[PDB]
């Protein structure tokens, strides 16, 4: 809310950093299990896609205005698993991803960005 | 070519255009065959079985990566009158090669 | 490995290929043994002629 206000009222160029979406999804699953929703794949509620889309899709540039909003979410694939529900859905929403590599990290390489599973 | 054998046969090898020499010991043979295979302008050298049975234990360190000089045990001066046990040799060969003693 | 039914199928296919590779290697080795024994006879024959020469 604050970001969209700044960008599309005072023409700032904003950069949003959301520091862990995994904890967000944990809170979501908790409040969704207390209510007994039809679950998704590992107990995550069935509407988690729509819920995350209402956050990620609040970015971009508007025609006829000078501001902009750019998002850099950060999320930790649980067992380095690209098919876990959270990274899976987030990849289905955002435009590409920057995926880090543990093998490159073990060789002392920084930043351990392997270019093959990344995308923009 | 080259042969590390008794100098009396060495002259016959010279008659066959093959320089040869020897001094009747494994250690001296292994010593100078180092130069011989460094001065290895030929593709094969022979050594009697009595000098040392296996030249691989000797030249294997210096011939590494290179394959031209083939080395083999050849009958000696005792075998000049007696002969050789051909089948025992082949059989102890296939023993280590295909794992077991066969063709018995 | 990510546990999915698709991964299970892929791993099963891998197992099938592994076995069908083992048996092929075995057939090749059998051919090699045939060739090797065919060579050993003429090898000892050349050794015989060398001894008598």
């Amino acid at each position: 809310t604050v970001a969209e206000y700044l960008a599309f009222e005072h023409d700032y160029h904003v950069l949003v950093i959301l520091t862990d979406m995994t904890n967000y999804c944990e809170a979501l699953r908790e409040i969704g299990a207390a209510r007994e929703e039809i679950p998704g794949r590992r107990g995550y509620p069935g509407y988690m896609y729509t819920d995350l889309a209402t956050i990620y899709e609040r970015a971009g540039v508007v025609e006829g205005k000078k501001g902009s909003v750019t998002q850099i979410p950060i999320l930790s694939m649980p067992d380095d698993d690209r098919t876990h529900p959270i990274p899976d859905l987030t990849g289905y929403i955002t435009e590409g991803q920057i995926q880090l590599s543990r093998e490159l990290h073990r060789k002392g390489i920084y930043p351990p960005i392997d270019p093959l599973p990344s995308l923009s | 070519m080259a042969v590390i054998a008794d100098p009396e046969t060495a002259q016959g090898f010279r008659l066959a255009g093959l320089e040869g020499y020897g001094a009747s010991s494994a250690e001296e043979a292994q010593s100078l065959l180092e130069t011989l295979v460094e001065r290895g302008g030929y593709a094969l050298v022979a050594v009697d079985e009595a000098l040392l049975p296996d030249p691989e234990r000797a030249v294997e360190r210096l011939m590494r990566g290179r394959d031209l000089p083939v080395l083999l045990p050849i009958a000696g001066l005792k075998e000049a009158f007696q002969g050789h046990d051909v089948e025992g040799y082949m059989r102890e060969l296939v023993r280590k090669t295909i794992g077991f003693d066969i063709k018995l | 490995v990510s546990p999915t039914r698709m991964n299970l199928l892929q791993r099963r296919g891998q197992l099938r290929l592994a076995q069908k590779g083992v048996d092929l290697l075995k057939k090749k080795r059998d051919a090699l043994v045939a060739e090797f024994f065919g060579l050993v006879r003429e090898a000892m024959e050349a050794r015989k002629a060398l001894d008598q020469a």
